[PDB]
RNA sequence: GAGGGCGCUUACCACUUUGUGAUUCAUGACUGGGGUGAAGUCGUAACAAGGUAACCGUAGGGGAACCUGCGGUUGGAUCA
RNA sequence: GGCGUAAAGCGCACGCAGGCGGUUUGUUAAGUCAGAUGUGAAAUCCCCGGGCUCAACCUGGGAACUGCAUCUGAUACUGGCAAGCUUGAGUCUCGUAGAGGGGGGUAGAAUUCCAGGUGUAGCGGUGAAAUGCGUAGAGAUCUGGAGGAAUACCGGUGGCGAAGGCGGCCCCCUGGACGAAGACUGACGCUCAGGUGCGAAAGCGUGGGGAGCAAACAGGAUUAGAUACCCUGGUAGUCCACGCCGUAAACGAUGUCGACUUGGAGGUUGUGCCCUUGAGGCGUGGCUUCCGGAGCUAACGCGUUAAGUCGACCGCCUGGGGA
RNA sequence: UUAGCUAGUAGGUGGGGUAACGGCUCACCUAGGCGACGAUCCCUAGCUGGUCUGAGAGGAUGACCAGCCACACUGGAACU
RNA sequence: GGGAGAAGGCACGCUGAUAUGUAGGUGAGGUCCCUCGCGGAUGGAGCUGAAAUCAGUCGAAGAUACCAGCUGGCUGCAACUGUUUAUUAAAAACACAGCACUGUGCAAACACGAAAGUGGACGUAUACGGUGUGACGCCUGCCCGGUGCCGGAAGGUUAAU
């Protein structure tokens, strides 16, 4: 992804504006980058090489998450009601 | 992963010795200070060393003698897959008296010797043999 | 007079009855294959480079071993 | 007990439940251990003993009755719970290398077909021939087309991908790896029954294309016969888009992850330093092929990428056929 | 090579009943409960102290003896 | 999707209670606003009104009459709904969606017409005519000697001129 995205994504989550590692953060860059790639698996559908480098952001995400709700439950449920997934 | 650190320990040193280390290396931790403690005492080993400040090495220098090894066979006994807990009488006694079997018991760790003269069991960690 | 008994009746329920499945055993002309048999008939596919290297998958064919197509394997032989 | 070759590692990955879980402190004390209490009917089994003259048998006392529950403790391990760390796992910054994938363009060589010119009697074929193509002018040959497919040399046990696989060049979209100094989150980890996704070739459906090649089929031979090899043709199919099938000697016949253990030879791709003092030299990473040590192994052989020493989780085998 | 099962079924409130709690039995309501830690279904079986074997962990088994359960020609029902 | 209304069985009248007519439907008043009227909210009188459960009772028989499936098993043929021999044949015949072959480059092929023209079509190869077959699943094997049809114009024979 571009540099000027993921600064302003560390910016728009981050703890100090420079930590870039914060599980807010990775949550935030994956579905940045999901919802992005999600339009080139729309056009090209025969795309599996990389339809597995989706499904492992995917995966990832979702063990982040349930970090996060194992950690704290109110970041948790303030975390995705930002971002927008549903569960 | 790192499963099994006391394993991790046990191989290194049966590694060490039969490929003929001298001062073999591994992360410490208070449960392997406590099983090198009783391998120094009962002299498996010549003598042990942790050295770090935030995270230290413990540091194992081998005994031989006339070239060959001094522990013969060392293992596991409870695994972390199956956990090995042993009542007093049903204790081990590991080559017929001659080897040792370290076991975790409630007054810290010790030589099976040690946990039948002070009449409590607990559990096997290894058999030095 | 109360109350009782018998009797009638309703409720429950067994034997019995019909209908229809499910499973299991027996049996059934004929048939798909399998196994064993006395010097039976037709071949000779495999083991050596087994005389077309075999084999695996799949498809087609053919009296039968099998043959050929496409892809794969060395568990294939010769290296002056 | 075992899994390279004897029967046995799912084709490969993701992943819920489940199993296991680095390290420091504090608490709890569930698992663990220890004492006591209740209890484990008696008979039997066992240890000492008594009797039937001996034994079998009868019988006294005892432990055992490997358990269950309750009370009382202990705190090393495991668990819960609460706070921490940073090595495990991951994120950012900057590059490098790559036939990794998907979509669209395009280039030349060659084969075939057509059209036209030359020019004449052979072409093609095998072990040797023939069917076939040829006096309607072929094969050879020069020009102009058209078409479809695959990408010579680079090219190398080279690279990339998890496996299948991927090979001219260019663009668009895109995953992954690896390296450097930093920074950061702070156990977020590993494996995974069922479940899902990808999965060569052949095959099927719908619709296109169709040059080569080519199962089926026809003809020619060889043959004892030859439903085969060999020859002349030749339709599916190969190819493009959508799907379906889910199989291979899907092979390294070696599940994944992680740790430790003498060396050498190369290749590949970074990177640090040193005077790159010329196409050097001193190290650290990742990846990869060959020889080989102790170890192991039934032997062959594998051998820091283990089939060595181990740990976690999963799969599978129990004589050959029948299958 | 049995993945769905269950309508008094899971629970509630009220009534009735029982030596006694309880859907034990009814009225009404809620729509539940059981299930891959194997429900439901099929086949076999009395269980245990023990006995035989085994070095032991186990495997097989339940004759006599002793405890418990069930049945008394088959299927029911109640009385004392 | 179907089979299937498979088969097979139970309840069914009247009266009383829940409820002196229930749930539901309709909404008069009345009250408040009211962008003021054929306006909108609680408001439910009156009117209508199933259906169910419990009890009673009658008859031999409660869908009591009229109207109102015969059901099941195996199989042939045809996929089905359709159409036909008006007036002895309604089918296993015809059609059919689908399949294939073939013709046709548009002033189409083809037909009706000496001809103009028109249908084809105010359509343009995913269209149209003709032919055979008759959904869907598995399939369609061998022969070009005969008769056709298509390609050849080198040669033999060949008309008017
Ligand atoms: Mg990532
Ligand atoms: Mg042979
Ligand atoms: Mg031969
Ligand atoms: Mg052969
Ligand atoms: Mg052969
Ligand atoms: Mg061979
Ligand atoms: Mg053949
Ligand atoms: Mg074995
Ligand atoms: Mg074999
Ligand atoms: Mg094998
Ligand atoms: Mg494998
Ligand atoms: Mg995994
Ligand atoms: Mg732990
Ligand atoms: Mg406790
Ligand atoms: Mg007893
Ligand atoms: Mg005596
Ligand atoms: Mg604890
Ligand atoms: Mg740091
Ligand atoms: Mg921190
Ligand atoms: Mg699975
Ligand atoms: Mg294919
Ligand atoms: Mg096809
Ligand atoms: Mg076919
Ligand atoms: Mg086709
Ligand atoms: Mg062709
Ligand atoms: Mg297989
Ligand atoms: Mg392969
Ligand atoms: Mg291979
Ligand atoms: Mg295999
Ligand atoms: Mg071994
Ligand atoms: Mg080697
Ligand atoms: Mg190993
Ligand atoms: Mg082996
Ligand atoms: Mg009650
Ligand atoms: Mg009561
Ligand atoms: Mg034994
Ligand atoms: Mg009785
Ligand atoms: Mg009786
Ligand atoms: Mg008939
Ligand atoms: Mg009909
Ligand atoms: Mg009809
Ligand atoms: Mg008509
Ligand atoms: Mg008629
Ligand atoms: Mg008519
Ligand atoms: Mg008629
Ligand atoms: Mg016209
Ligand atoms: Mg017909
Ligand atoms: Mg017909
Ligand atoms: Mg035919
Ligand atoms: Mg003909
Ligand atoms: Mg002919
Ligand atoms: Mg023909
Ligand atoms: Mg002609």
């Amino acid at each position: 992804l571009s540099t000027e995205a993921t600064a302003k994504i560390v910016s728009e989550f981050g703890r100090d504006a420079n930590d870039t590692g914060s599980t807010e953060v990775q949550v935030a860059l994956l579905t940045a980058q999901i919802n992005h790639l999600q339009g080139h698996f729309a056009e090209h559908k025969k795309d599996h090489h990389s339809r597995r480098g989706l499904l492992r952001m995917v995966s990832q995400r979702r063990k982040l998450l349930d970090y996060l709700k194992r950690k704290d439950v109110a970041r948790y449920t303030q975390l995705i009601e930002r971002l927008g997934l549903r569960r | 992963s790192m499963q099994d650190p006391i394993a991790d320990m046990l191989t290194r040193i049966r590694n060490g010795q039969a490929a003929n280390k001298a001062a073999v290396t591994m992360p410490s931790s208070k449960l392997k200070v406590a099983i090198a403690n009783v391998l120094k005492e009962e002299g498996f080993i010549e003598d042990f060393k942790v050295e770090g400040d935030t995270k230290p090495e413990l540091e194992l220098t081998l005994k031989y003698f006339q070239g060959k090894a001094v522990v013969e066979s060392i293992q596991r006994v409870s695994r972390p897959g199956l956990r090995i807990y042993k009542r007093k009488d049903e204790l081990p006694k590991v080559m017929a008296g001659l080897g040792i079997a370290v076991v975790s018991t409630s007054k810290g760790v010790m030589t099976d010797r040690a946990a039948r003269q002070a009449g409590l069991g607990g559990e096997i960690i290894c058999y030095v043999a």
